[PDB]
């Protein structure tokens, strides 16, 4: 029981430290919130939780606010540009509040929480307890089953279940948090781990229907190893289609940066297979020669055009002429 | 600011345009800094000596000051303390040099162009997602007659 | 699911629809590229609101800016958020109207609304069960109030069994921007009394007072009080985006605050509204809101309710609350001054709790108040335009397009038996 | 020997939605459906190591609905058993009670039928719903109006959230209360009101919560669920079925308004020092700052109580208990009824709820009472009814959903011969 | 539980209520920068008393500031614990008085004190249970004396209820600070004696002989008499914040003290008080403790009150002392010089004990003195008033504002009275 001095009695008048942010709990349960609180309450993220920065609005990042502005000309005839610089509209920034508050704690949430500490494994009806028995050599039933199966056949089970996930999301808004259904969702760790009832069970909610043979099999093919997990990121790109496939991932990078980056990559394999056939023979020319104007001498002299433009895709390359026709290889 | 009449500080808040904050003149009253913490009786305010409070040779230009719990980081100086600390405390040049409190800020995504559409022109079809009247483009005409 | 439609005019329509879109942008998480960035899977499930998917995971809004001048546009197009819009959805004219109510009512109406019309419908049916149609403009402007009005017209008479939002500025004597700001006043709402469901009146003096007063900033520009009502605007749809203990719709709203089919026009406040010097030294306790949200210097109208009478409230709170304290405290400013409530009608407060609050905050309430202090306001104009229409100014550059005298006839008699009415009720 | 469970509106699923976590935790059962035969009033078993039950949500907005299709128990609950419309009905009886439920209703009539056929020994129905909610008013009623056309002699116990007198939450609140009760009166069998206000203050003041939310009142309400099912569900010394409550405490066809108490509401810091006996408990129950309706039995006088016991009760204590109640004369019955007594006792003590606040016990009472103190609510209900009314607000709403004055007319005489039966009846 | 509220008005008022809550932030254990850093757990207990914990453990002290001229508003919050109190309850004028009683009274006291009413009424129901007021104000000054005793008639009306204690400074016949004393000492007195339930008159003349003669402090400036009266104040208030085997609260005090409506002007006393030089060559016992609080040498009222008597009087102890040593020392003090008490009354004194000495020391008391001597302190500043009153000098800064003659006719007739009563019974 709680017994100590420190926990107090249910009639007590005297303060404690931060109990007018309690709800919903008993005293006694109110100041065990405060001492030691669960990671969903205020109290654990007013004490426990890093600071995010938000740089734009600090004040230390102008660097005209330490010193007092001096005056300058401002004489017509005494001038150098008959522009003066526009003033930017000022951003909308007004601090409301502390940016540490995750607001994503629904009530239902936290009062209807697995109410056990081993009723969230949340088990199939069917499932095979002699696998979670940790029997030997996991990888040996791994081989045994798609042994027994074969190959062709997951082809086709792969394919009836693009089918089925093609099938279900047919129209709406808000088709994405149904596809966020199969693993992301129900997720915590978002390391992407999946055991195998875990699986089977995820597998069944959506109508995949996949017995354990047939488990298994997809497993010594996407898991190769006795840790029984798998990455349903490379799964699921299979049943889903590529243009579906980035709400499932929630987040696909389309800036302006990696367009340019692309680019870059898209030059640069070009240029590889412009000086790939013949770097042969500007090794043994650079070696019988290193310089960039010199360079030119022998990139030219061997048959292909070198020019700024070269020079600037290839300066985040090298700086070596060694090297540099090395990679060039 | 420390007066070398008294050698009392006075930290005086500078304000931003637009802050949050209500105008106050000064942070905290011109008084010899603690430096330490002193057993109080509730009869007398403590009577504090020199070798208790802060000295002109603490301040080192990257130290954090305890000033009443809060941890200053002082970061710069004018031109006539660092002529003065180089004077008197034969301090180097290098010691003097004011350490950068800056921290960067991320831009912001800005999406790429799209890749075009193979219907027009690349160069007529630009125009549609660059801006919202389309504008024809434009040609070299200073090569074209030349 | 239940779905809302936007619509922005003029040039403050387009500004607040903006920063409107930012902050829904912002609390569910989506990027200035279109792309989710979110944590909690909270977020993707109440998107279909206010977001249509098109592809690659590029979530665009179900909005519609409308207006007559590329200046506006290219405000829009310039500011972050800005890239999300589909251009298809920036329906716009040529010439520009300028506060002109008749110019924005009958001629540039005629070859705009057309095309309007035909966007937001292929908008409708893009979705299937619509919750209705959220409108933000002026009535001071002339492409704002009288396009808008028009389409808001058009809109009641194709669809009218969907809700309606009005969220429109009126002016006040001191901020007195416009000249003919009664001249298209008047007008505005002529139309929106017999065709708007119900409005939520906004300006721009309770505003600056409260961005002095509450907010202490010294040159506030027009982008935080824009930031204000979208916090405002988020408040109200908040129910429909998330889940809570006790969720209130927008019809839900409507027939607790209604009673009378013209008694429509509601005052709106918002909590909480600190400095951020002060936000370090006040707690966050429902009374420390409510105290704030009653407050007669935190309403966003020119109308003190202690003038006047309230005929029914509403609150909608957003965090995770106590719903003990929620409905004992509204019983107790209920209690406490009695005087200033109707007397036959008991339990005048709905109250509804969402278990999201802002982004950055940790619990809010968004304030709806249906009182008869709004006929001060509309006495103020009313007074104004007659003054105006006793020796007929600047009328020509009204009658000489299409409207006639009895247009204003009808005008200050419908604003006068509604005045009369709302003093009745009192 | 089942019961089939209907929820209706915001509040109704609420409610199931604590009271089934309840019921699987009682029978040992993990929310992924199985346990690592008492529990075949509740669960179905179908196949192979799943218990479904025999219950359903209906509800015309689909953000509650969904909340607890994804939440912890997605599992149990299988995606057909919970109806979800496409919109609410936004407090209005009349929006619920034509137009919507003109689409709802029949599903859920012809839902609820093969979960009937799939039963064996069905005993009744068992209804929780909010009259203050259109959804709930209005499509509740159209619910058992259906219901009483198809079936009618089966049992059907109302269960009901009527408004708080001072404190609420809406503001037509009194328009679809009365609807909603027109209607209530003469199809729900055995009728029994949850007030909020009242509970608020029983947690507050027993449990010493001090900020609470509606989630503790759901655990204490399926607390009284439970306790009332007890019979059923378990052996005791002396069960009573379902049919047992209008036999003892229906004197009359419209007489059915029941007042509901619990004992002990004790926290656990109370626990530990309180000496819980029989005696006190059935003291308890009888305090008027102990029922789940905010009224006030000294006012009004007693027609027939029904005493569920469930725990370590030995029929001794229980009988000399209520024979010392009988005995005080600070509450007074009537004289249409000199022994106006029902008991019934279950072994099973109750079970704790991982995330509530009542401490384990031995024993617990539940006690049901009829009473005039109703006919006194229903007065109080109507006087602000009429206070609007008069004034004709907010029926621009109704008569533009298709209904008319008539009705309200209906109502308001209803609720006024309501209230002289009630008057009369307590002489 | 109960909840003090303090008001910090005037600029001597304003000066000490920031030494005030150095003492008590420091008992309680909170430190400069508003976080708490107690070791035990008898600190927490009453720290609701004088703050709130608003947000990450800041407590903000529940006081109001009040004023009309910028100046303390810095030499408030710079100084140290001056990062604690809350910008907005820097309720705050913009002109300043300046000695005259009219303008801080009748003039800005029209515009300010629904200002500064707002706050304290907020407040109010801020806290659970109101225990008291508790005001500290100059009686010469223009905004202390005008705008402080205003405010004070102002809150008895609201809150009739509750009690009152004023900390006042008196003035002093050779140290004059100002030319009009005699006129606003006097129209605050007329004031105060009908609202104010307990005036704790101080003054300076006998605190630099304090610091002088006791404490032997060469520069006794003004931190030195403000932290005096900032110990005294905390004394008051002992066992409302700690436990003791006698408690006594503020109105157990007042009821023990104040056997008329109208004879409740307290002189105040602290002990034990010696210089750092010699604190080390004395005991601290109760023996010794006592005899420096009746003796003379040792009020904070330049009253000797040898001549007169006392009614009644009472002391309040703390730390840990044995209380038939107290008792016997109340007894002994009242016997043998008992020409010194009044004869129709039995014990005079009444004693209490807090368990919780002081920080910086171990054993500390507080005397508090309804002695009649303090009559001389009204005749001198009243038949001041006649010697200006008979040639109406500096009458016209007064009468220019609003007040008439009659006023100032009422303030004779109301001083010379209580100064006749206080005479009845010596
Ligand atoms: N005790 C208790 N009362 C509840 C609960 N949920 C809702 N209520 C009550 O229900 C009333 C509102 O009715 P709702 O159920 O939310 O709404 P509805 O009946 O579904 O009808 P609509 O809102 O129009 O869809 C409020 O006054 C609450 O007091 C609950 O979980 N417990
Ligand atoms: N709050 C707010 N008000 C605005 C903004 N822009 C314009 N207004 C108000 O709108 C009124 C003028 O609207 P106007 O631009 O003429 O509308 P339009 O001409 O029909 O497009 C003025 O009273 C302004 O105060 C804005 O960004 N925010
Ligand atoms: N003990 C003490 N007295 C003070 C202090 N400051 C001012 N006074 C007294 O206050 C009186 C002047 O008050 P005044 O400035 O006129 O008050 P105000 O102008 O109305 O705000 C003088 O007699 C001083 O003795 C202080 O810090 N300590
Ligand atoms: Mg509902």
């Amino acid at each position: 029981p709680f017994t100590e001095p420190e926990w107090k009695i249910p009639g007590y008048t005297g303060y404690v430290q931060g109990l007018q942010e309690t709800y919903k709990k008993t005293p006694v349960m109110a100041q065990l919130e405060t001492k030691d609180p669960s990671p969903e309450s205020f109290i654990y993220t007013r004490t426990q939780t890093a600071p995010k920065p938000s740089p734009v609005r600090d004040p230390c990042n102008n660097p005209e606010n330490f010193k007092k502005p001096q005056p300058g000309n401002l004489w017509p005839a005494l001038q150098e540009t008959a522009i003066q610089a526009s003033f930017k509209p000022p951003t909308s920034n007004i601090a409301l509040g502390d940016e540490r508050i995750i607001p994503f704690r629904t009530s239902y949430g936290v009062d209807f929480k697995a109410p056990f500490n081993g009723t969230e494994q949340l088990r199939s009806p069917n499932r095979n307890e002699d696998l979670v028995k940790t029997t030997s050599s996991l990888t040996n039933i791994y081989k045994s089953s798609f042994n027994r199966v074969g190959e062709k056949r997951l082809q086709k089970m792969i394919s009836t279940m693009r089918e089925r996930m093609e099938a279900k999301l047919g129209n709406s808004n808000n088709n994405a948090f149904r596809m966020r259904k199969l693993f992301k969702m129900y997720d915590n760790d978002g390391s992407g781990r999946v055991h195998f009832e875990d699986f089977r069970n995820m597998a069944e909610t959506f109508g995949m229907q996949l017995d354990d043979d047939s488990l298994m099999a997809l497993y010594f093919v996407y898991d190769p190893e006795g840790s029984g997990y798998l990455e349903y990121e490379a799964l699921v790109a299979q049943l889903m289609s590529p243009s579906d496939f980035a709400f499932y991932k929630g987040y696909v990078d389309y800036s302006q940066d990696k367009a340019d980056e692309a680019r870059r990559v898209e030059l640069l394999s070009q240029l590889k297979k412009k000086i790939g056939p013949v770097a042969g023979d500007l090794e043994r020319l650079l070696k019988a020669f290193v310089s960039r104007h010199d360079l030119v001498a022998g990139c030219a002299s061997v048959g292909v055009v070198l020019g700024d433009k070269d020079f600037e895709t290839l300066a985040p390359v090298m700086t070596d002429y060694a090297a540099f026709c090395a990679v060039f290889n | 600011h420390y007066y070398l009449e008294d050698d009392s500080v006075e930290v005086l808040e500078i304000n931003e345009n637009n802050s949050g904050r209500d105008p106050f003149p000064v942070f905290l009253k011109r008084g010899p800094l603690p430096k330490v913490a002193v057993k109080t009786n509730t009869t007398l305010n403590p009577k504090f000596r020199k070798d208790q409070c802060y000295n002109a040779g603490d301040f080192r230009l990257g130290l954090f000051i305890n000033v009443l719990g809060r941890d200053f980081y002082l970061h710069d100086a004018d031109t006539f303390t660092k002529q003065w600390y180089k004077d008197n405390l034969g301090y180097t040049d290098e010691e003097m040099s004011p350490v950068d409190v800056k921290e960067p800020i991320l831009p912001k995504p800005r999406a790429a162009v799209p890749p075009f559409n193979g219907y027009g022109t690349i160069e007529d079809s630009l125009q549609n997602c660059l801006s919202l009247v389309p504008k024809p483009p434009k040609r070299d005409l200073h090569k074209l007659m030349n | 699911m239940r779905e809302i439609v936007h619509i922005q005019g003029g040039q403050c329509g387009n500004q607040i629809g903006a920063k409107f879109w930012e902050v829904v942008s912002d609390e569910h998480g989506i990027d200035p590229t279109g792309t989710y960035h979110g944590d909690s899977d909270l977020q993707l499930e109440r998107i279909n609101v206010y977001f249509n998917e098109a592809t690659g995971g590029r979530y665009v809004p179900r909005a519609i800016l409308m207006d007559l001048e590329p200046g506006t546009m290219d405000s829009v197009r310039s500011g972050p958020y800005g890239q999300i819009f589909r251009p298809d959805n920036f329906v716009f004219g040529q010439t520009g109207a300028g506060n002109n109510w008749a110019k924005g009512h009958y001629t540039e109406g005629a070859e705009l609304i057309d095309s309007v019309l035909d966007v937001v419908r292929k908008e409708a049916e893009s979705c299937d069960c619509l919750q209705g149609f959220q409108v933000c403009h002026s009535l001071g402007g002339g492409t704002g109030s009288g396009m808008g009005t028009l389409l808001i017209s058009k809109i009641r008479e194709e669809y009218p069994d969907r809700m309606m939002l009005t969220f429109s500025v009126v002016p006040s004597p001191k901020v007195s921007d416009t000249v003919v700001e009664p001249y298209n006043a008047t007008l505005s709402v002529h139309q929106l009394v017999e065709n708007a469901d119900e409005c939520m009146v906004l300006d721009n003096e309770a505003l600056y007072d409260i961005c002095f007063r509450t907010l202490k900033l010294t040159t506030p520009t027009f982008g935080d009080l824009n930031h204000l009502i979208s916090a405002v605007m988020s408040g109200i749809t908040c129910c429909l985006r998330f889940p809570g203990q006790l969720n209130a719709d927008l019809r839900k709203l409507a027939v607790n605050l209604i009673p009378f089919p013209r008694l429509h026009f509601f005052m709106v406040g918002f909590t909480p509204l600190t400095s951020r010097g002060s936000q370090q030294y006040r707690a966050l306790t429902v009374p420390e809101l409510t105290q704030q949200m009653w407050d007669a210097k935190n309403m966003m109208c020119a109308a003190d309710p202690r003038h006047g009478r309230y005929l029914t409230a509403s609150a909608l709170f957003r965090g995770r609350m106590s719903t003990k304290e929620v409905d004992e405290q509204m019983l107790n400013v209920q209690n406490k001054n009695s005087s200033y409530f109707v007397e036959w009608i008991p339990n005048n407060v709905k109250s509804s709790v969402c278990d999201i609050p802002p982004k950055g905050l940790k619990m809010s309430a968004t304030f709806i108040g249906n009182s008869t202090a709004i006929q001060e306001m509309f006495k103020r104009v009313s007074e104004q335009f007659t003054a105006m229409f006793r020796r007929k100014a600047f009328l020509h550059w009204y009658t000489g397009e299409g409207m006639d005298e009895m247009e204003f006839t009808e005008a200050e008699s419908n604003m006068n038996d509604l005045v009369s009415e709302y003093q009745q009720y009192q | 020997r089942e019961v089939i469970s209907i929820h209706i509106g915001q509040a109704g699923i609420q409610v199931g939605n604590a009271c089934w976590e309840l019921y699987c935790l009682e029978h040992g059962i993990q929310p992924d459906g199985q346990m690592p035969d008492a529990f075949n009033t509740f669960f179905s078993e179908t196949g192979a190591g799943k218990h479904v039950p025999r219950c359903i949500f209906l509800d015309l907005e689909p953000t509650v609905v969904d909340e607890v299709r994804t939440g912890t128990y997605r599992q149990l609950f299988h995606p057909e058993q919970l109806i979800s419309g496409k919109e609410d009905a936004a407090n209005n009886f009349a929006r619920g009670h034509y137009t919507i439920g003109k689409e709802i209703v029949d599903l859920a009539l012809d839902r609820i039928r093969k979960l009937a056929d799939n039963c064996t020994g069905l005993q009744g129905f068992l209804v929780f719903n909010a009259v203050g909610g259109g959804t709930g008013s209005g499509l509740g009623s159209l619910l058992l109006e259906r219901l009483s056309v198809d079936y009618g002699k089966k049992s059907k116990l109302g269960f009901t959230v009527y408004p708080s007198p001072q404190v609420s939450t809406a503001v037509v609140e009194p328009y679809n209360s009365v609807l909603s009760t027109h209607s209530l009166l003469e199809h729900t069998d055995v009728a029994v009101m949850l007030d909020n206000e009242a509970i608020y203050d029983i947690c507050r003041r027993s449990l010493d919560i001090e900020r609470p939310t509606y989630t503790n009142l759901n655990r204490l309400i399926a607390q009284v669920i439970s306790s009332l099912t007890a019979s059923l569900r378990f052996d005791g010394a002396l069960n009573v079925d379902i049919t047992e409550f209008q036999t003892n405490l229906v004197p009359y066809p419209r007489i059915h308004f029941m007042l509901s108490s619990y004992a002990p509401i004790i926290s656990a810091e109370k626990a530990y020092h309180e000496q819980l006996s029989v005696a006190e408990i059935t003291n308890a129950a009888f305090e008027p700052a102990s029922m789940m309706v905010k009224c006030d039995p000294r006012h009004g006088k007693y027609m027939a109580c029904c005493l569920m016991y469930r725990g370590d009760v030995v029929p001794k204590d229980v009988n000399a208990s209520v024979a010392t109640i009988k005995t005080k004369r600070t509450i007074q019955f009537v004289d249409w009824c000199p022994t106006g007594f029902k008991c019934g006792i279950n072994y099973q003590p109750p079970t704790v709820v991982p995330g509530g606040d009542l401490a384990k016990v031995q024993r617990a009472v539940c006690m049901i009472s009829n009473s005039t103190a109703i006919g006194e609510i229903f007065s109080r209900l109507d006087h602000k009814f009429d206070l609007m009314y008069a004034k004709r607000a907010f029926v621009h709403w109704y008569v533009g959903e298709g209904m008319e004055e008539g009705e309200f007319s209906e109502a308001r005489e209803d609720l006024a011969a309501l209230e002289k039966d009630f008057e009369e009846v307590g002489a």
